[PDB]
């Protein structure tokens, strides 16, 4: 879940108050929180690996379901724009 | 029979600019109407599901902006590399190629480009949101960067396939060929390509920085997105025949069976508002789609590649281009070879010789006044006519103003020197 | 009805300007520095553009000369003949005129009001009656204005796409050769001519 | 192991029309909706910006 | 790729050695002047 355009201390802030209106509530492991540019996404683990865009989330970050640490979970990623490739430029 | 030849050239860099994507907003009707009212959100869901296609419009113009950036800008396979040695046979790209010192590794025109046009949600905000667009500028300058390390390292080839690399100088002298001047004069003109070319991005770079109305097109883009939503949130404050424009204090003030038609009132007049918005949306969004395309296609037949298309790529005879970013949109730098400092000359369509009519292979006949001559068009550099570099069809009295002159046949002479005498 | 920046004179002007630079320099001109060149020699060049050597132009000069006269005298006469020739511009010019017939006739709508004449309502009837009568009247009005407009912006963007058109016919057909297969005519592209018309 | 190549040629002009502007509008709202009446223009204030 | 012998025919020239950056020495192999020695440099 997505919280557009919000920091996730409010988000937080709002959760264990019990001020937040959409009353279902998305486990926090206090890991799988994170601060995107496009907002608050919780459910999702962030890894430093960089895949190729399937879910776009914005801000230069995507998400995908893969099978990560043996189990299968949600991950957030910057996206890969492509291989890297120096030509052999020579005079 | 008059004819003007070029005798000099000059590298011209001009600048396009084309916007590509265009703000992503999104918009909660039930805030904007009926904001944290429940009595007014029941009186609004009268209205049917207005509220659906109003967010779906919307979020389809959003996901359309970032289609545009992808079909613009994402035409790379691989990200590139220019080799460490910035050596291109004294062409001097510091100034398009990205500044690896600064934090944005951008080139200086690209700063300039950025400086020039100008997660708290102070401004505008009654249910109106900005969403980020999915490639930061980071990712657009690295595809930018990639396009740049293509083209200066590869030439077509990188667009057309797999990246083959060239030097520049070979790259450069293959896009001469392509516009119809020969190798030998870029060559022989290398160091003099190579100074107009960085006096040009120079004045690119003054003409940018210099003109206010530079970048007139994407600020236009950026200002009619701030109106609209000025304007949309503007609306608000207006009662459209209501005994107020607060619906707290028509909540407030009335019982139920008479704030009901004050909340209808000014629910048809926020629906009206947002239906214009959105349509409004919707035109400027077709509008910009077009312009992505546009770019799109100059990014492919430009960049990747070398351009016949007349004026499409630049004024002037297109020799190659370069992308750089700008906020929403794209600035090419269309590099062009421009004829300059043209002769007079007396031209014929062919030469009769011995009865039979001489035609030029590639070239054209030019005389000095008391000499003939073969010379490529877009360039002069006269050669003496000879059977090589002419081609025979037909007789001396078919061809209108055919002219009497020698043709050079080197065969012929060189027996004669060879073994006219045996003894 | 607000007239337009150029003239009829103005356009008549740009595009003589267009024929003489074409027949008198080819291409170069739209390249850069106009160079005269004779037009038998710009026509070779263009014959070697489609694939054809120069010696078959030569050769066959007076026929090519009288074929051509000959089909722009047969383009005077189609244009003559065919009322349908210039279908597309009076079709702008026609929906343009519905659209102001129409925005104009919305006034005499009632729209539930007693009357379509607001003068009417404002000599018969007291404010407060007189205001819920001249409301329903504004919310006509206002809707045939902002259908009008939408319509208006529909067209326009229309009309920018076919300019856009136009300018591309006009720097890669008129100013040069094109390559391009139907862009510049049916059959191998020699060159082209612009001729101004009513809003086209 | 046949072709067709040509022997002659035409000279064939052809012609195409496109649109490039349209008539100039201009339209006032204060006129149009509310005719020279001041009363209509003040209802036709609440309307907000249109 | 298909290479070629470098002759004359395969080449055109313009200037002299003295001014393109980068020249490289190499054989030009011209037909007619072997041709024309191999047929008639004896003639006994
Ligand atoms: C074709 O045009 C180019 C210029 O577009 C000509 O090169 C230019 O030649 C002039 C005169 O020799 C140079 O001016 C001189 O330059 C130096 C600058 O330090 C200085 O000694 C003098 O005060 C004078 O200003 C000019 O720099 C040079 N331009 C470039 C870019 O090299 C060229 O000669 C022309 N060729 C023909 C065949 O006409
Ligand atoms: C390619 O062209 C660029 C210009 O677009 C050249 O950049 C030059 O960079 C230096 C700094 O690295 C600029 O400042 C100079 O620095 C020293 C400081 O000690 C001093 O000698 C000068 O007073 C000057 O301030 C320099 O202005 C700038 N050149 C220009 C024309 O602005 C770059 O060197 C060029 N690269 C190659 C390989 O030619
Ligand atoms: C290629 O086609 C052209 C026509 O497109 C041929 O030229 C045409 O030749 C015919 C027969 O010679 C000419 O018809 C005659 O013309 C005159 C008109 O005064 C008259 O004496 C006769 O009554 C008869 O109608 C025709 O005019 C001529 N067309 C042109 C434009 O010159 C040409 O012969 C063809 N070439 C080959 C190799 O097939
Ligand atoms: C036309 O060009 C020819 C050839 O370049 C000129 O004749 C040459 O003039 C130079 C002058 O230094 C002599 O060294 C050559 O021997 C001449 N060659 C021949 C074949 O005569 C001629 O002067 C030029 N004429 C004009 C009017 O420009
Ligand atoms: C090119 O040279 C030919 C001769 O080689 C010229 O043809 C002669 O023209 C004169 C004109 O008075 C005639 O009297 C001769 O009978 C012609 N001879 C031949 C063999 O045809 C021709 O006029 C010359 N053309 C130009 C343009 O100078
Ligand atoms: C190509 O060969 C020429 C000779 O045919 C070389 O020119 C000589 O270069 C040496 C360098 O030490 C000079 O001392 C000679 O005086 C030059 N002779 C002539 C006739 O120019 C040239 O250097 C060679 N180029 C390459 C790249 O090998
Ligand atoms: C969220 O708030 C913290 C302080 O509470 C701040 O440091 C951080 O920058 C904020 N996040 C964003 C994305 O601005
Ligand atoms: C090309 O030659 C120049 C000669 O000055 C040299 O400085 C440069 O390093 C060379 N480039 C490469 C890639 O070796
Ligand atoms: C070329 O020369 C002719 C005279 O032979 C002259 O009338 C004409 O103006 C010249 N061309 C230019 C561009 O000056």
């Amino acid at each position: 879940v997505l919280y557009q355009g919000v920091n996730c201390t409010e988000v937080s802030v709002a959760i264990h108050a019990d001020q937040l209106t959409p009353t279902w509530r998305v486990y926090s492991t206090g890991s799988n929180v994170f601060q995107t540019r496009a907002g608050c996404l919780i459910g999702a683990e962030y890894v430093n690996n960089s895949y190729e865009c399937d879910i776009p989330i914005g801000a230069g970050i995507c998400a995908s379901y893969q099978t990560q640490t043996k189990s299968q979970s949600i991950i957030a990623y910057t996206m890969s724009l492509g291989a890297e490739n120096s030509v052999a430029y020579s005079n | 029979n008059s004819i003007a030849i070029p005798t000099n050239f000059t590298i011209s860099v001009t600048t396009e600019i084309l916007p590509v994507s265009m703000t992503k907003t999104s918009v909660d009707c039930t805030m904007y109407i009926c904001g944290d009212s429940t009595e007014c959100s029941n009186l609004l869901l009268q209205y049917g599901s207005f509220c659906t296609q109003l967010k779906r419009a919307l979020t389809g113009i959003a996901v359309e902006q970032d289609k545009n950036t992808q079909e613009v800008f994402a035409q790379v396979k691989q990200i590139y590399k220019t080799p460490p040695i910035k050596y291109f046979g004294g062409f001097n790209f510091s100034q398009i190629l990205p500044d690896p010192s600064k934090p944005s590794k951008r080139s200086p025109i690209e700063d300039l480009l950025f400086n020039k046009v100008t997660l708290i949600c102070a401004q505008k905000f009654n249910g109106l949101t900005v969403l980020p667009p999915l490639l930061t500028d980071e990712m657009i300058a690295q595809y930018t960067s990639a396009l740049l390390a293509g083209t200066i390292t590869s030439g077509w080839t990188f667009g057309a396939g797999p990246a083959l690399q060239i030097p520049f100088p070979m790259q450069m002298a293959y896009r001469f060929n392509g516009i119809g001047v020969t190798q030998n004069v870029l060559y022989e003109n290398q160091k003099l390509i190579a100074n107009q070319f960085n006096s040009a991005i120079g004045k690119i770079q003054d003409s940018l920085f210099s003109t206010p109305s530079a970048l007139g097109k994407l600020q236009d883009v950026v200002n009619h997105n701030a109106q609209a939503l000025n304007t949309l949130v503007k609306q608000l404050s207006s009662k459209f025949g209501a005994i107020s424009s607060v619906l707290n204090d028509i909540l407030s003030r009335l019982d139920p069976p008479e704030a009901e038609v004050q909340i209808d009132r000014l629910i048809t007049g926020r629906l009206q508002s947002l239906q214009t918005y959105v349509t409004q949306q919707l035109i400027r969004a077709a509008e910009i789609r077009a312009s992505a395309n546009l770019a799109a296609t100059k990014m492919s037949e430009c960049v990747l590649g070398q351009s016949k298309r007349v004026d499409f790529c630049g004024k002037g005879y297109h020799l190659m281009s370069f992308p750089q970013s700008a906020p929403h949109g794209v600035v090419f730098l269309h590099v062009t070879y421009v004829p300059a400092q043209e002769k007079n000359f007396t031209t014929a369509p062919a030469i009769c010789h011995d009865g039979k009519a001489h035609f030029p292979r590639e070239g054209v006949f030019v005389s000095n006044g008391t000499h003939w001559f073969l010379t490529q068009r877009n360039f002069y550099e006269p050669q003496i006519i000879t059977t090589d570099n002419t081609f025979v069809s037909g007789n001396c009295d078919v061809v209108i103003g055919i002219v009497n002159n020698t043709v050079y046949d080197p065969l012929q002479l060189e027996l004669d020197s060879f073994k006219e005498e045996l003894d």
